[PDB]
């Protein structure tokens, strides 16, 4: 939810200014590396019960 | 647009060409419960003379 | 007759397990509703603040 | 057990050649509907039609 | 493991800029 | 031998009745924007088998 | 004159950017991508100039 | 004139599907009859057993 | 027989070979400018489209979910009776 | 340069409200694999109990002359192994579905 | 006789879901030869 | 963040309800005649957790 | 002749139960190869899919697109040979 | 009593030839597949770039 939000925030930025920085290319590696650990975690999950 | 005059006439012609296989089949489905039906009968028939 | 009498209790207390958990039901798919309708005020603010940006 | 089971149970062929009879089963025997939809985009996808 | 199986169909989207 | 009878033709009825009952839920099923709905060809039209109420 | 042979070198510009932009989406895209799903009938379909 | 050979054109493919439409009814109403000749054919099974 | 049309519009054509695969390919084998009317017709429909397929996959994961509790409680009953009947 | 405030104004609520729609529908085909995973899940399930049933039934098959019995047992096993083909098959209509 | 039916039909009624004995066994509907 | 809150904790409460039932209907269904009947260790076991009503 | 005719039963039976141990482990390593395929499918036709999104002059009949067809006819001959290996096992 | 010993012994000894047969079969055709289509992958790549 965090990540999204900086990532919807950062729309608003003016357009001389709205930029991909160093900030655009690490929230999207940020959004990439949560859905891959939250997806691992229920998979290892799905093992424990069996 | 969305279709070549010749597209257009594949698409109803390869419409037409299925509907007659499934017809075909049809037909030939009749003809073996026709052999079916009759031959059953005729070996039941026998068994009980 | 203790068998069938212990049956009648587990039966009854299968009921209470089974209502608590068709009340909690509502709440779940009550806070999904909840929070959408909520993230759609924030959107509203957002394009608020664009047109008070101009 | 209910009573087309217990007259496969007895000696005579008072039963049905057909297993399931039609006052048990969910579904029609020999039943050739289905109410089957298609993929076209913009206009619904009707799971269970015959049970509306 | 690693997730070869299961593909999501998601990104956090930007176009081009 | 006549109840096993009676139990074919009372069995045969009932399947048409749950025939009717599955091709009218259907028909009431549809509706507007649906997906199979067409132009058919030639209704308004009585079929050879057909009978009365 | 000049101006007009100027204006269809910048259109001709913007269509290889995007191009390019797609050409690159699709080189990176391996397995595990995150991005995949099932698509039917491509296999058939084109559009080609 | 050439919206008019469109029309005679077009004519010929609404009436083969037509036609087709009526072949395959007929078809079908005869395998079903043949369908109920089966089911009396079963039950006059169910009898000698 | 076909022709410049030189910005090629091929959106009809891949919404009808979407909904269609049995239609053949459409290629160049041997004006120019839309309307405001068409911008809007053009989005409003794409809307639509997109509302009606969530809504579709939505009710029919309603629908699926139910459907399994209960054909999974259905089998495990037969099951037991089965065993019951042979003990 | 009014003409392109409208202009403006107007391309970037399509944007916007283009934006609403393709996240909702990003998370309803998160839910939709979702649920085909639970469709498989199931079919596997109900191919083991069939297994089961059907091993039963041809284990007890190979009785005596004298023990060939038509017990209430064998006509549930029967019932229990079409009902499943039946639950199969209605999986798979599901799966095809969605 | 009857020690055989006992045995044979305990294995059975003792089989389960994920046991060993189980496999996958085909056409035992259609075959009846019981007197 | 504080709906989010509350929906994970409501979220684990339904799910620990579902296993509950879900086991205690199998045990509803044990009768004289299951194979999995059997004398266990240590009956009148009361565990580590000790929740009352 | 009741005790060796009662040995190579059991040494058969032995036998056949690991051999019957190994099929099932076929089994299921053309479960995993099925999988896979499709998950191959699935890379190369979305690929294809948003490949021709190009603009006027850029929809090209590349090679690229002319072997991508083969590979969705190639992989679609291999999935249907590996399911008929399923059925014969 | 003979001409039964025989004939169990010949069924079982069929069924596990033609088992290995399978099971070898099976793993050849697996590395076949697998090695063919990662190669035709790195062609795609290969392309796109």
């Amino acid at each position: 939810s965090i990540v999204t939000d900086n990532l919807q925030c950062r729309e608003r930025r003016q357009h001389p200014d709205l930029v991909r920085d160093c900030v655009e290319i690490e929230l999207l590696k940020e959004a990439e590396l949560i859905r891959n650990i939250q997806e691992l975690l229920k998979r290892t999950i799905k093992q424990a019960v069996s | 647009s969305a279709s070549t005059p010749e597209t257009w006439a594949k698409f109803t012609q390869e419409h037409l060409y299925r509907a007659e296989r499934e017809r075909l089949a049809s037909v030939n489905l009749r003809n073996l419960i026709d052999c079916i039906l009759q031959d059953t009968s005729e070996d039941l028939r026998l068994q009980c003379d | 007759w203790d068998e069938h009498d212990n049956r009648t209790r587990l039966a009854e207390r299968i009921d209470t397990v089974s209502r608590w958990k068709e009340m909690l039901d509502k709440c779940l798919t009550d806070l999904d509703a909840e929070i959408d309708a909520l993230a759609q005020m924030k959107e509203s603010a957002e394009q608020n603040l664009q047109a008070k940006n101009l | 057990l209910p009573s087309a089971y217990t007259q496969r149970l007895r000696e005579t062929a008072w039963y049905d050649p057909i297993i399931p009879a039609q006052y048990t089963d969910p579904s029609t025997r020999w039943g050739s509907v289905l109410w089957k939809d298609r993929p076209i985009r913009g206009k619904e996808f009707a799971i269970n039609r015959h049970r509306f | 493991g690693a997730h070869t199986s299961s593909g999501l169909a998601t990104s956090g989207f930007r176009t081009a800029k | 031998f006549l109840l096993q009878e009676a139990r074919q033709r009372l069995n045969s009825d009932h399947r048409g009745k749950m025939e009717t009952l599955d091709i009218d839920r259907g028909c009431l099923s549809l509706n507007l924007t649906s997906p199979n709905i067409s132009l058919k060809i030639n209704p308004t039209r009585v079929p050879n088998g057909s009978t009365s109420l | 004159a000049n101006r007009a042979a100027q204006h269809e070198l910048e259109k001709d510009l913007s269509d290889k950017q995007s191009a390019y932009r797609i050409d690159d989406k699709c080189h990176h895209l391996r397995n595990t991508s995150d991005g995949v799903s099932y698509f039917h009938g491509v296999e058939r379909v084109d559009a080609t100039v | 004139r050439k919206v008019g050979e469109r029309l005679q054109d077009m004519h010929g493919w609404k009436s083969e599907l037509q036609r087709q439409v009526e072949e395959l009814v007929s078809e079908t109403e005869l395998l079903l009859a043949q369908k109920q000749r089966l089911e009396r054919a079963l039950d006059a099974t169910a009898g000698p057993f | 027989t076909h022709s410049l049309s030189l910005p090629w519009r091929p959106s009809t054509y891949y919404k009808a070979a979407s909904n269609w695969p049995t239609l053949d390919p459409y290629c160049t084998r041997s004006f120019t400018r839309y309307t405001p009317d068409d911008w809007y017709r053009s989005n409003l429909t794409n809307f639509q489209e997109s509302n009606t397929s969530r809504h579709n996959s939505e009710r029919l994961r309603v629908d699926t979910s139910r459907l399994i509790q209960d054909k999974y409680q259905q089998t495990r009953k037969t099951q037991a009776d089965s065993t019951q009947n042979l003990g | 340069n009014l003409a392109f405030t409208n202009r403006i104004a107007e391309t970037a609520d399509a944007k916007n409200k283009i934006q609403t729609h393709l996240a909702k529908t990003l998370q309803e085909i998160f839910q939709t694999e979702m649920t085909i995973e639970s469709i498989k899940k199931a079919i596997v399930e109900k191919s083991a109990f069939l297994k089961v049933a059907q091993t039963r039934l041809d284990e007890r098959t190979r009785r005596p002359n004298i023990e060939l019995c038509r017990d209430m047992a064998q006509l549930r096993l029967v019932n229990e192994v079409y009902e499943v083909d039946d639950t199969i098959q209605t999986l798979q209509q599901r799966l095809r579905d969605a």
